[PDB]
Order: structure tokens, then C-alpha cells, then sequence
């Protein structure tokens, strides 16, 4: 989930789009 | 873990940014 990828590495805002509705 | 809810604030905000209208969803768990 998120924090296990975005917050070990930081996430690109083409990666935060995943997270969307 | 602190640093851990730390970053998922910053999360948050970037999300909100990123998906406008569409919204999003944090999951921790
Ligand atoms: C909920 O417990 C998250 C599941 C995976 C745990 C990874 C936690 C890593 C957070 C590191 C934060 C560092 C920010 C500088
Ligand atoms: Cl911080
Ligand atoms: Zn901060």
C-alpha cells in the first residue's frame, strides 16, 4: 500500500496517481 | 512508528493535490 511505497522511497506524482479514486 | 505518521500527512496533502476531483483513498491498513 502507500506508505510501504511512498514513504520508503519517494513517489513520483505519476505514482501518487495510483492512490486515486 | 512517528516518522512513519509523519510522512503519511505529507501523503495526504500530495494526494489531494494530485487527484482533484476525483478524490482518493488512504489506506495505512
Ligand atoms: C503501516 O504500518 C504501514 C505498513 C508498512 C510499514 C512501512 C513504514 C515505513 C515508514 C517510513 C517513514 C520514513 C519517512 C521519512
Ligand atoms: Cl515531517
Ligand atoms: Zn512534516
Amino acid at each position: 500500500g502507500i506508505v510501504e511505497q511512498c514513504c520508503t522511497s519517494i513517489c513520483s506524482l505519476y505514482q501518487l496517481e495510483n492512490y486515486c479514486n | 512508528f512517528v516518522n512513519q505518521h509523519l510522512c503519511g500527512s505529507h501523503l495526504v496533502e500530495a494526494l489531494y493535490l494530485v487527484c482533484g476531483e476525483r478524490g482518493f483513498f488512504y489506506t495505512p491498513k
